[PDB]
């Protein structure tokens, strides 16, 4: 729906070299608000938007606390884990959680979420009835059966149905210029001549917000999965983002090749030819 | 804004 | 435990223009796990004043990692990008073509 805060943690072991590292991460939508890094200086909840500044210091110094007490809640993990599937203390092993909650264009809870993996691996998601969890193997049921007792879904649905909403609508506005804005790609296309009877025609998305977008190709518009190069979208940098989709023609025939481009900030999505 | 509950498996 | 090789781009902030100030932009997403050796070469030598955004992560777990150092492009200048994982016999290094 139109809008989605998420919250991402990353733990790694490190055995022979000390705690475990932790990050931590938020999203409104495709943009980051905060980051935890327990590698870097400050040790705080440090800002990475403009719109999350203007918090006061109570802000900050609650995050820092309970982001502090995420990172021990993992230290712990990644002991009774390895223990679970009884690894050697000699390996790095990996959990990953990401939760947070959508809402719908009136801004009204659309869903929440709560997903844990450990080594990249789902290992126990929240249902989306937020009632029940579903266990990826029988080391997982064992952490079930544990959350099921300590009641901890009951908890979580108090958080992703109150806090987690009332504070992305609290985003939303104290932010409006920029997470309610939204920026149609600039779009051009080029040829390089490869080989002696073929050129590569790359159609390009720039400046895009937010990050879902679809180019395809289409010759005498029949469309073309086949024959062609799709990077996957990636971060200008400046919180917009790009994708380029290339397709190889038979020199001569440019003409008969159209890409096209679909994004919410197109009302009707965009065909580009190649045109000098 | 974070949870306040940390969830040891 | 998992093992996804890590997809690296090369690839200027905005339209290079030879003499005009610009960021360099080394992306590695879709891997698994997160220690990676990443740098920006410049003409084979490593460029120090790099900045990266904070590891996180897609629908399918694998990690994502921006690495960007402003610069200024020219005709003869060579930006490359060194991403070492242990998916990996031998570092990648990886050119900037600016219609990359």
């Amino acid at each position: 729906g139109s809008h989605s805060m998420r919250y991402f943690f990353t733990s790694v072991s490190r055995p022979g070299r000390g705690e475990p590292r932790f990050i931590a991460v938020g999203y409104v939508d495709d943009t980051q608000f905060v980051r935890f890094d327990s590698d870097a200086a400050s040790q705080r909840m440090e800002p990475r938007a403009p719109w999350i500044e203007q918090e006061g210091p109570e802000y900050w110094d609650g995050e820092t606390r309970k982001v502090k007490a995420h990172s021990q809640t993992h230290r712990v993990d990644l002991g009774t884990l390895r223990g679970y599937y009884n690894q050697s203390e000699a390996g790095s092993h990996t959990v990953q959680r990401m939760y947070g909650c959508d809402v719908g264009s009136d801004w009204r809870f659309l869903r929440g979420y709560h997903q844990y993996a450990y080594d990249g691996k789902d290992y126990i998601a929240l249902k989306e009835d937020l009632r029940s969890w579903t266990a990826a193997d029988m080391a997982a049921q064992t952490t079930k059966h544990k959350w099921e007792a300590a009641h901890v879904a009951e908890q979580l649905r108090a958080y992703l149905e109150g806090t987690c909403v009332e504070w992305l609508r609290r985003y939303l506005e104290n932010g409006k210029e920029t997470l309610q804005r939204t920026d149609a790609p600039k779009t051009h296309m080029t040829h390089h001549a490869v080989s002696d009877h073929e050129a590569t025609l790359r159609c390009w998305a720039l400046s895009f917000y937010p990050a879902e977008i679809t180019l395809t190709w289409q010759r005498d518009g029949e469309d073309q999965t086949q024959d062609t190069e799709l990077v996957e979208t990636r971060p200008a940098g400046d919180g917009t983002f790009q994708k380029w989709a290339a397709v190889v023609v038979p020199s001569g025939q440019e003409q008969r090749y159209t890409c096209h481009v679909q994004h919410e900030g197109l009302p009707k999505p965009l065909t580009l030819r190649w045109e000098p | 804004l974070l949870s306040x509950f940390g969830t040891p498996t | 435990m998992i093992q996804r090789t890590p997809k690296i781009q090369v690839y200027s902030r905005h339209p290079a223009e030879n003499g005009k100030s610009n960021f360099l932009n080394c992306y590695v997403s879709g891997f698994h796990p997160s220690d990676i050796e990443v740098d920006l070469l410049k003409n084979g030598e490593r460029i120090e004043k790099v900045e990266h955004s904070d590891l996180s992560f897609s629908k399918d777990w694998s990690f994502y990692l921006l690495y960007y150092t402003e610069f200024t492009p020219t005709e003869k200048d060579e930006y490359a990008c060194r991403v070492n994982h242990v998916t990996l016999s031998q570092p990648k290094i990886v050119k900037w073509d600016r219609d990359m």
